[PDB]
């Protein structure tokens, strides 16, 4: 059994430090390179640096040195990245990824393991709770809509009917108008349950503290 | 530095059928390339090692190939398990780089998006916005096209879409779009009228409405 | 005997040839550049002298010209030198692959490339040392004649001691370091059958990787050939020493024998890189490039 277990999520505002843990457990931690990787917008991958556990030596990827600085603890034995001056572009999931080595006649090098990422957010929004809006209609099925505009910092959780409402929806990503998330969802149902069985949007956004539960009903 | 390009960027398969992702280092590599697979929301995976190399309990069904500067990794008789994004990374030199990844979607029947278009909430204008949002729902293949008019009148400003990822069920794809005005100009219109375009529809798909 | 002479240029050439190649290689992938490697290193040139020195050395004391006994036994054991250098290189890269596969948490750490290089120094402080010992008071001289007066004719079995050729350069200085590089492969070979049938019988990998140690094994299989190799490259000389030496009473190893052996030694210094070409990836794959390009 190996497990890389970094630290949660991080909110901050730009211009500050972050210092993100990754606490190895069933091995040695300072047989191996700890390395990081940045994901940005879950798709395109960097290779920011890595460290030797042993005697806290670090190589950095050019494009990081001075915004990302490595350091270890052997004794709780876990790695550590630093994040400074930090910007909107430094918004990603960090990885950490154990390094391993053999000798083939070459020096073989690959990522063995990996932590579960950490999700850092950089923004200068102060915490915003949402309006959220039913949308009706103006066929044998009726699509309903549910959006919810103007909140941070992520996540909402939506429901339909308190999740009684199963299939049907359609919950899309969140997008970035100026300072604030706005998000929608969908629901269709068979005309004969709507109007007709009342159907009610649920949005929570735990970081204002708050449960709204909009019905959705008929217009004019 | 030394720069990874993999291709193709997407690459859509039905199970059982085989394919190959290619990678090209911008100088010459060796072995020292590694392959990773990233499924949604997951942290990436070792795949193969040497650039030929399975990792432990990978199944046989992938292998790596290639050498210097082209690599590719080949999935034999695709998985359902097999669907996800691929990572290539070179380990050659000090410092090192990702590719640009490869997304492998599950190819099924084309499909007709549902259309519906909303006026402003009530409870929204009374605040002072106006968001006429539209949804499309469960059409493929992925690529769809909305444009807005405001009587008659295209309109591009203020729109924003959002795209879901190919669905837990049918594995299609929907995508909302809201255009988002001032109460102020909002009332300045009588018709809006947001209109798709997709593969299935050899007519624009139409969804209208008439404020008041 | 003018064929003995081709053969030995023809071996002369070959052998710088390959091993220069084998040091291009090294220098030019960067992956090829660890600790490992530098007592393969150490081993190329060690094996470039060969060709550069000791053979126009060999070939020359065919002739049994006449030179001052204290230079003269300079120009016959400058192949014990290497020889001998070869040989810490061999047992030190033995050992490394030993901690490297059957110590691997603590090898990071404890192998590292300064730590390398005091080795490589001392091999070659103790390959000088040990191979010149005859010009330390060993000499069997002073105590075909024409050459006289301060000259005495230069032959092996005469200036040079088949009292310490048998004794102390092969029992002490090989066959020793030799059964010492048996067991600690072996030891590997066995050790890591076992951990490579104790994840079968057991289920999840862990904590070591299974392919990846096979892997680290394959190569080493590999070194161990050439530890092989030299056994059967300068045994044979070795097994004739005896059957001359333990009988400075019984009869004398012939001539179609004697040069056949001091060839095949010789020889030692050529296949080298031919077996990492062969059976090693990196090598095989930077000799190829190296050579499409430099050599195109
Ligand atoms: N014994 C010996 N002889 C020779 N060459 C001399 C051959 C010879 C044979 C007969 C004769 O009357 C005069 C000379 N080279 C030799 N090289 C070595 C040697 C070096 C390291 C280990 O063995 N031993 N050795």
């Amino acid at each position: 059994e190996v497990q890389l277990q970094q630290s949660g999520a991080e909110l901050v505002k730009p211009g500050s430090s972050v210092k993100i843990s990754c606490k190895t457990s069933g091995d040695s931690f300072t047989a191996y390179n700890m390395n990081w990787v940045k994901q940005s917008h879950g798709k395109s991958l960097e290779w920011i640096g890595n460290i030797n556990p042993y005697y806290g030596s670090t190589r950095y990827n050019q494009k990081f040195k001075g915004k990302a600085t490595l350091t270890v603890d052997k004794s709780s034995s876990t790695a550590y990245i630093q994040l400074n001056s930090l910007t909107s572009e430094d918004s990603a999931v960090y990885y950490c990824a154990r390094e391993g080595n053999y000798y083939d006649g070459g020096s073989v090098r690959y990522f063995d393991y990996w932590g579960q990422g950490t999700t850092l957010t950089v923004s200068s929004a102060k915490t915003t709770a949402p309006s959220v809006y039913p949308l009706a209609p103006v066929g044998s099925s009726v699509t309903l809509g549910c959006l919810v505009k103007g909140y941070f910092p992520e996540p909402v959780t939506l429901t339909w009917n308190s999740g009684s409402l199963s299939s049907g929806v359609h919950t899309f990503p969140a997008v970035l108008q100026s300072d604030l998330y706005t998000l929608s969802s969908s629901v269709t149902v068979t005309s004969s349950t709507w109007p007709s069985q009342s159907i009610t949007c649920n949005v929570a956004h735990p970081a204002s503290s708050t449960k709204v539960d909009k019905k959705i009903e008929p217009r004019g | 530095d030394i720069v990874m390009t993999q291709s193709p960027a997407s690459l859509s398969a039905s199970v059982g059928d085989t394919v190959t992702i290619t990678c090209r280092a911008s100088e010459f590599i060796y072995s020292s390339l590694t392959w990773y697979q990233q499924k949604q929301g997951g942290s990436p995976q070792l795949l193969v090692y040497a650039a030929t190399n399975l990792a432990d309990a990978v199944p046989s069904r992938f292998s790596g190939s290639g050498s210097g500067t082209q690599f590719s990794l080949k999935i034999n008789r695709l998985q359902p398990e097999d669907f996800g994004t691929y990572y290539c990374q070179h380990f050659y030199g000090s410092t090192w780089a990702f590719g640009g990844g490869t997304k492998l979607e599950i190819k099924r029947a084309d499909a007709a998006p549902t259309v519906s278009i909303f006026p402003p909430s009530s409870e929204q204008l009374t605040s002072g916005g106006a968001s006429v949002v539209c949804f499309l729902n469960n059409f493929y293949p992925k690529d769809i096209n909305v444009k807005w008019k405001i009587d008659g009148s295209e309109r591009q400003n203020g729109v924003l879409n959002s795209w879901t990822d190919q669905d837990s069920k049918d594995s299609t794809y929907s995508m909302s779009s809201t255009l988002t005005l001032t109460k102020d100009e909002y009332e300045r219109h009588n018709s809006y009228t947001c209109e798709a375009t997709h593969k299935t529809s050899t007519s624009p798909i139409v969804k209208s409405f008439n404020r008041n | 005997s003018s064929v003995y002479i081709t053969v030995e240029l023809a071996i002369a050439v070959l052998a710088i040839l390959g091993n220069v190649l084998v040091c291009w290689a090294v220098w030019l992938n960067s992956n090829l550049q660890n600790v490992t490697n530098y007592f393969v290193v150490s081993l190329a040139a060690a094996d470039i002298a060969v060709g550069v020195l000791a053979i126009p050395f060999a070939i020359t004391i065919s002739t049994g010209f006449c030179a001052a006994c204290h230079g003269c036994l300079f120009i016959a054991c400058f192949v014990l030198v290497l020889t001998q250098s070869s040989i810490f290189s061999l047992l030190a890269i033995a050992i490394d692959r030993y901690i490297a596969i059957r110590i691997p948490l603590r090898y990071n750490g404890l192998v590292t490339g300064t730590r390398a290089k005091g080795i490589i120094a001392i091999c070659w402080v103790l390959s000088f040392a040990i191979g010149l010992t005859p010009m330390l008071g060993w000499n069997n001289c002073g105590q075909s004649q024409g050459c006289g007066e301060g000259q005495v004719a230069c032959l092996f079995e005469d200036v040079v001691p088949m009292n310490y050729m048998v004794y102390f350069n092969f029992f002490a200085c090989v066959l020793v370091p030799l059964l010492l590089m048996l067991g600690v492969y072996l030891r590997i070979f066995l050790a890591a059958r076992r951990q490579l049938k104790q994840m079968e019988s057991q289920p999840l990998p862990g904590e070591r990787a299974r392919s990846t140690l096979q892997k680290e094994v394959h190569a080493a299989k590999s070194l161990a050939i050439i530890v092989g190799l030299f056994a059967l490259c300068w045994l044979p000389l070795h097994i004739i020493n005896c059957f001359t030496f333990f009988c400075p009473d019984c009869s004398h190893a012939p001539l179609w024998l004697m040069y056949l052996a001091i060839v095949l030694s010789h020889t030692n210094s050529v296949v080298n890189p031919f077996i990492y070409a062969y059976r090693i990836r990196e090598f095989r794959q930077t000799f190829r490039k190296i050579i499409r390009s430099h050599v195109l």
